[PDB]
């Protein structure tokens, strides 16, 4: 893939918005295209930053800030109330770059995405089985969250499991 | 289809169709006559076709149907005509879309996996594609076996 | 997503089935209006920023009280929002009139739309307006082809 | 012996005329299943013994008392001589088929094949079922158009024997 | 180039070529001698095209080469010319490659930061490619002219 | 990647300059070309496995110490490794046989693949051999049309 | 050849070659190049093909191979391999000279005594033929390989 | 090893071995003389367990060694018995370490495609390896027996 490609996937992935509608990581960018970060250290510029937190946790509970951290950098979904809560635990005390940090640190993104590859959702039970405490419930809300990816859900995060 | 492999490649930019996507667009829907001639060919000859592969094969590998064969009895013997139908099905298939898409999502993905559990011999599926192959590469003519031949290929391939 | 073809065999793939005459004569008709659905989809590409100026300016001359304070369209950012909407669906229904099918609108525009509509307050029957503006302006400048399609975006909304 | 281009002249011979769109377009139909005919001859003249061998075992199988005592298919000579007149079928219907005429069918086969197998006392019933046989059995060979296109000469032959 | 393309699609999945790239790359080849006929008439007569597609552009919007304008001034001109000669020069590749990437990384990425820093008017340069567009199209004939407005539209396109 | 229109294009832009003849006919030379390319490359791809199992079988013989136990190419996994190489070196090889150009060779292939041989232990000189093997196996079924793509895997290796 | 052959018709009537066998000369005489390619390909390829169909011949039928059969030990295989050759070097000569009077002349007259009285199974013969028909079709193109197997198929036929 | 999995599980956490993983350290130290005992009757034994393991495979499979099959020819049928032995080789490497690593790096990880490009048929490999586990079950006593069948299980599983 091109360089502008990752870019706009990256984009859509992390901020949900076309590289327009926001204002460009210019020198995440160049190095990027020159080569001496990788995907995943843009990923995490694009977490870090501060059009990040005003997007998922300015006005959003906690909960709903681990939710959205899921699917912007796993592509899935809490699936238990023990990684949903410690995962809210790593926000409210450590803040929301260590929180994004653990995410990018997790077996399960190394697995799935490397160092090179935009994360993205997948809608097979060997995604869930061998990484998730309760497959099939990840199963299920990964497949709801994809079902109306465009929208920003407000039901409760401890409803939903 | 031919279609929606441009159409995606035009969303992924978030643009409309390229001047080069819509020539493959266009080479594709002026194509279409042939694939429609070429796929109702081998859509009547579908036990021709069928039953020549199946001899061929199991001349060619008779141990499918030997004592302690994969194919051993009328039943499955009916079975493994029934899977050369299928991937006959899937190439007429491949034919009309003008991509290999129906044949991945119907008969190619897992079928390798389904196959490994089942014992099937794949190199036996093979020679059966390969003999269904050249079946229906005799009841057309040079270019319609040309592209017949393309998704047959694509077949072999793809299982091996 | 499918287009034309690919949703004709998959009706005969449901059936287990070849392809029979009425599967080819279907097939044939999809090929034979692909010139025409060709020449209909680049002429909406050539003229998109027109398009959609006067199809917002048909919305908000319709509906004022969307552009004036406490408006859901009044800040530059909500107009723009509301803008690049409307470009998505001329963007789209140019995609699914190319298609010949309309499952890209279903994968690619209704997928939560009308959720995020209701939870953000978004009016849908202006939108639904604003849509229909749209079919207008397109059908006034290629025909009916592609009316269907914008029918099926208001009936997502709808 | 009279193929379609013979025929075509032999009819504008007769009324003494030269060739006329009529006649052309008889012609450029002719030309045009040539290929077709030349393939179909080809196919079926590889194939021969094997649509041979099919065919009698099909007639055999479906009328076991031929070939078992008391059966007019009863000794090597005479299951040698059903065989080779099955062999006869086929080789002229390859001929008509080639030719696009049965004019080789009455003058080459069906003159007095009828008084022959009468006088022999080989049944004629169970001829018109083996040229049945061989009808499908060179049709699951040729293809449609051919199968087609042999099988008229096939009934011609049922036909005039039946 | 068409070309580039399928092989860049066929890279990204690892694996060979498909039958519809197969078909996009005899569809391009095909069209060859075409595309050549089409961009070697562009060339020669590119003096003609740009005089008057800048003429056209000028009469229609004075303000482009009055005072406090753009391209007020010879120099100014003279820049304004050379940039609709780099975008036929560009019309003519793309014809030429079956594809737009030439004309996107050789002039229209980063063209859009570039004339927002110069204060070059877009609906100005928009107008200078429509009238280039038409006079490209009175000196062909008309499958020619729509393969060379496919490319003329997507310099439009992408500028705006 | 460049292909040949595309290297012909940089090398006009370069000079900014608009086509010439020279140009048009070196275009029209690789527009000529282009069917026995493409009929040799789809015969490359249907013959994929044959074509390496037996490359594999022509470097083993040559070289069986790679296969006895110390060698490179001793285990299931190295073995696969190996013939995995001759795969992409294979594929690759039908890439710039389409494109005409070996640009692409040089960027997916040969990029830093000489320090990663050196970096893992891989014997350069045995991988040559393999490379001139699949050489052999591919000029017997389509003639000498592929040997230039061969040779630059080689050389950049070598 | 073929022109052995209007050449001997024409003798017989004693007469000049009449306008239909001056067409089947010039024909001919027009096919020399194709015919030339065609027995190029199958004479330069003769060992793998003779590798490849008598590999397929045994595979088929084992028990040729096998003690107490035809073929068995490494002199009789060695010349039921030097057969296969034979007949592929005549249906070279069959696709040179237009006709199938070479391979009638040196082949066919008498195999099937010489065959009969070694105890030669000739279904065998013709598995081996066909093995080497398939092969040289992998080496020809569609109209190539049609040519040639007008010769092999009529080398079988002879057999049967 | 059990002792590099346990150190590996401790190094992952970042921390000093655990009481559970202590466990699973002196369990495998205790087990070391048993581990010794069935290797060294199965090394003792690896030409006898291979030509046994062999002779039965070939009996129950009579179509890899036989003409067209997999292992058909001197050359093939010795591979087939030495990869036999290196999977014995394997057994004894697994039943020392008291884990699957050896195994999985040495033979099993890549086996998979190996024999898919090879056309080895796995439930061949299946079946002389079940074979083996039987030599192996008759050297060895009832526990020794059934701690080499762990592995030889293990094997058989990896293979499927
Ligand atoms: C570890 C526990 C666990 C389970 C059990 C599980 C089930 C499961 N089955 C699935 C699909 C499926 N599952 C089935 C199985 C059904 N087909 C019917 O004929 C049978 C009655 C029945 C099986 C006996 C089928 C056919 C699909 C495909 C559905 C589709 O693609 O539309 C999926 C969607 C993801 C995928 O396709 O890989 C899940 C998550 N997931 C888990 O994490
Ligand atoms: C490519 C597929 C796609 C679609 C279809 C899409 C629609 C879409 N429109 C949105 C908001 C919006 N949509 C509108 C448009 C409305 N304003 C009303 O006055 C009009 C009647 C009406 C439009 C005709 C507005 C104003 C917002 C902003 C809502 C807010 O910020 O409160 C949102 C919420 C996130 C955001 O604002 O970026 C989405 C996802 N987004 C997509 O990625
Ligand atoms: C009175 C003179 C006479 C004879 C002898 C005769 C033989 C004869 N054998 C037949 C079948 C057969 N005959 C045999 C005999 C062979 N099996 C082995 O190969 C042996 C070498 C050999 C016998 C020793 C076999 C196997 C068949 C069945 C062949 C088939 O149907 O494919 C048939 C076909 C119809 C039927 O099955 O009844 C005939 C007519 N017919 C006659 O009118
Ligand atoms: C150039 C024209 C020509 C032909 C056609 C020809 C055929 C031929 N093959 C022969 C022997 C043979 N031919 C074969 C071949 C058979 N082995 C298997 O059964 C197969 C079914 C089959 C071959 C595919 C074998 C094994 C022999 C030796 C038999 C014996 O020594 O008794 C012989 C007897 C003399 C000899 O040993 O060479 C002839 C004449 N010779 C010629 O000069
Ligand atoms: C130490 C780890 C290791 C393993 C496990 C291993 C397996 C292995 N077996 C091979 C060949 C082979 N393997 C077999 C054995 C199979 N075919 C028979 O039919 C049986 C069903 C079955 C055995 C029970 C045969 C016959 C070949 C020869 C294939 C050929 O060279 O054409 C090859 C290809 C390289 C070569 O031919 O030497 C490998 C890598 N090699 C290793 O270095």
């Amino acid at each position: 893939a091109s360089v502008d490609q990752i870019l706009r996937a990256s984009y859509r992935q992390i901020l949900e918005k076309e590289p327009q509608e926001l204002q460009r990581l210019s020198v995440a960018e160049s190095q990027l295209r020159n080569g001496e970060i990788s995907v995943k250290e843009f990923i995490r510029a694009l977490g870090y930053s501060e059009i990040y937190a005003k997007f998922f946790l300015a006005r959003w509970y906690n909960g709903k800030v681990a939710e959205f951290n899921f699917k912007h950098f796993l592509g899935r979904q809490p699936a238990s109330a023990t990684e949903l809560g410690s995962h809210i635990t790593l926000i409210g005390t450590k803040g929301l770059k260590v929180a994004i940090d653990t995410l990018l640190a997790s077996q399960e993104y190394q697995d799935n995405f490397g160092d090179d590859t935009v994360p993205y959702y997948r809608l097979q039970a060997e995604r869930y089985v061998g990484t998730t405490d309760a497959p099939s419930r990840a199963y299920v809300l990964a497949r709801s969250r994809v079902q109306t990816a465009l929208n920003k859900p407000t039901v409760p995060s401890y409803s939903l499991v | 289809s031919a279609i929606t492999k441009a159409i995606l490649n035009a969303d992924a930019e978030a643009r409309y169709l390229s001047p080069g996507e819509i020539d493959v667009v266009r080479g594709y829907l002026a194509s279409g006559e042939r694939r429609v001639r070429v796929a109702r060919v081998l859509s009547d000859n579908a036990l021709r076709i069928v039953r020549g592969a199946g001899d061929t094969m199991f001349q060619k590998r008779p141990d499918l149907v030997a004592p302690g064969g994969n194919a051993y009895g009328e039943v499955r013997t009916a079975k493994c005509l029934r899977d050369l139908d299928y991937f006959l099905r899937l190439v007429t298939y491949g034919v009309l879309a003008g991509d290999t898409s129906p044949i991945d999502e119907i008969g190619l993905i897992g079928i390798k996996e389904t196959y490994s559990l089942l014992e099937v011999p794949v190199p036996g599926v093979i020679d059966g594609i390969k003999a269904a192959k050249q079946q229906a590469a005799a009841l057309l003519s040079s270019e319609d076996a040309a592209e017949a031949s393309f998704y047959f290929d694509y077949v072999i391939s793809a299982m091996s | 997503m499918l287009d034309a073809v690919t949703k004709i065999i998959n009706r005969t793939d449901a059936e287990g089935r070849y392809f029979a005459s009425k599967d080819f004569d279907e097939v044939t008709r999809f090929f034979a209006t692909g010139e025409a659905r060709l020449r209909a989809a680049s002429t909406i590409s050539a003229n998109a920023a027109s398009i959609l100026r006067e199809s917002a300016a048909a919305l908000f001359t319709e509906q004022p009280d969307l552009l004036r304070p406490g408006g859901n369209a009044y800040t530059s950012r909500r107009y723009a929002a509301c803008v690049r909407d409307m470009e998505y669906f001329l963007r789209y229904a140019t995609y699914a009139l190319v298609a010949g099918d309309t499952s890209v609108i279903d994968e690619r525009v209704l997928n939560g739309l009308k959720e995020t509509y209701m939870s953000l307050g978004v009016p849908i029957p202006s939108t639904v307006a604003g849509v229909t503006a749209m079919k207008g302006v397109v059908a006034s400048m290629i025909g009916s082809e592609a009316n269907v399609y914008f029918d099926h975006i208001a009936k997502g909304l709808s | 012996m009279q193929d379609a281009i013979t025929s075509v002249i032999n009819t504008y011979d007769v009324q003494g005329k030269y060739f006329d769109t009529s006649a052309f377009d008889k012609l450029k139909a002719y030309y045009a299943t040539g290929e077709l005919r030349v393939r179909a001859a080809g196919t079926i003249s590889a194939n021969a013994a094997t649509i041979i061998k099919e065919a009698s075992a099909k007639l055999f199988s479906n009328q076991p008392d031929l070939v078992r005592p008391g059966g007019n298919a009863y000794t090597t000579r005479r299951y040698a001589a059903c065989v080779r007149d099955m062999d006869y079928f086929l080789r002229y219907a390859t001929y008509a088929m080639l030719a696009g005429d049965t004019s080789i069918l009455d003058e080459r086969v069906l003159n007095g094949l009828k008084e022959t197998y009468n006088s022999l006392g080989v049944p004629i019933s169970s001829t018109v079922q083996g040229i049945q046989a061989m009808k499908e059995v060179t049709g699951s060979l040729v293809g449609s158009g051919a199968a087609k296109e042999m099988g008229v000469y096939f009934d011609y032959l049922s036909s005039g024997l039946s």
